[PDB]
């Protein structure tokens, strides 16, 4: 996502 | 009005079709059919002091310009000068007070046995809260489980064209930059028109089809201008994204941080470009297709997007890119  | 109860927004034959789609750090999805079709319903916890999934809760001013962007994006869809309908609508949206209501924990338990969550359980979520809920119109399913269902060559061509197209019209109206096209954002939906309709200032224009449909979703990420005044969320003392690796998705964000110089405030289209070079990295690389590619002509259209993968990045925008690229005309 975004974020790993 | 405010914070009325979920049972006001949420009536028990809702409650009792909910099916659970998604998750995330925002929160929660859930799906569910009313006024005869079905609807998405996404759910964020809201105004607390509490730390949940590994990051406190939201407040309220900052997330009003999530739906204030949310609900101008879909409002242009009916405009003249400027119209696709790529996007997803706004339905409703309202504020919750209150507990979780045990149906949709076992629902969310049955998902959990199923595939899995990486969230907590929410249990613990007192009667005094705040919640906030979202209406958004189905979409189908994403492109993460669609990796070995696609059709051909000509349905990736026809799918790059739509993007691309609705971005062009989406700077060219509003000036827009959502910059978080991962592969688990793009929405496919069945359907039986055979060509689409958009315009760009007063040009109309037709694209086959090849019985599918795009949009885009999930735009906590994204920047807007309207009216002198530009409404976007400031991201550069949270170095956490620019940190990822294994895969180009984590590369991307800290490429474009270098194009722009560590400040977010500006308006620069180039950035939506390598979203469209990642995108179809991933279409030639992470896909399987049903059919094999021993007909020449298709031989062809494989070349055109090698070409197009190849030379796409000394282009500046994605209108011109649109108007000017020769895998368009």
């Amino acid at each position: 996502r975004t974020k790993q | 009005k405010g914070p009325v109860p979920f049972s006001h927004c949420l009536p028990t034959e809702k409650l009792q079709r909910c099916e659970k789609i998604g998750e995330g750090v925002f929160g929660e999805v859930f799906q569910t059919i009313a006024d005869h079709t079905p609807v998405a319903i996404k759910i964020i916890a809201i105004e607390g002091p509490d730390l949940v999934n590994g990051s406190h809760q939201k407040t309220f001013e900052e997330i009003l310009p999530e739906i204030i962007i949310s609900k101008e994006l879909s409002l242009l869809s009916g405009e003249v000068c400027n119209r696709t309908e790529g996007f997803i609508g706004l339905n409703s949206v309202h504020c919750v007070q209150g507990s979780y209501p045990p149906l949709l924990l076992k629902a969310w338990d049955h998902y959990n046995s199923t595939k899995g969550s990486a969230n907590d359980r929410p249990d613990f979520f007192k009667d005094d809260q705040l919640f906030i809920v979202l209406e958004f119109e189905f979409g189908g399913i994403d492109l993460e489980q669609m990796r070995t269902k696609l059709s051909s060559l000509a349905t990736a061509k026809s799918i790059l064209h739509q993007l691309t197209a609705s971005l062009a019209v989406a700077e060219a109206s509003l000036r827009f930059e959502h910059r978080d096209l991962h592969w688990g954002n793009v929405l496919l939906k069945k359907t039986s028109l055979k060509k689409l309709h958009y315009t760009l200032n007063g040009k109309s224009s037709t694209i086959p089809s090849c019985g599918l449909q795009v949009s885009i979703i999930d735009y906590t990420l994204s920047r807007l201008e309207r009216d002198g005044i530009v409404v976007f969320c400031d991201v550069s003392m949270d170095e956490d994204l620019f940190t990822g690796d294994g895969d180009y998705q984590f590369d991307i964000y800290r490429l474009m941080k270098k194009e722009n110089n560590n400040r977010w405030g500006e308006y620069h289209p180039y950035s939506n470009v390598l979203w469209l070079h990642y995108l179809t990295d991933k279409m030639l690389k992470q896909m399987t297709f049903k059919t094999k590619c021993n007909t020449p002509a298709m031989k062809q259209i494989k070349r055109k997007i090698q070409e197009f993968h190849r030379t796409m990045l000394n282009f500046s925008s994605a209108t011109d890119l649109l108007c000017q690229h020769s895998l368009f005309k």
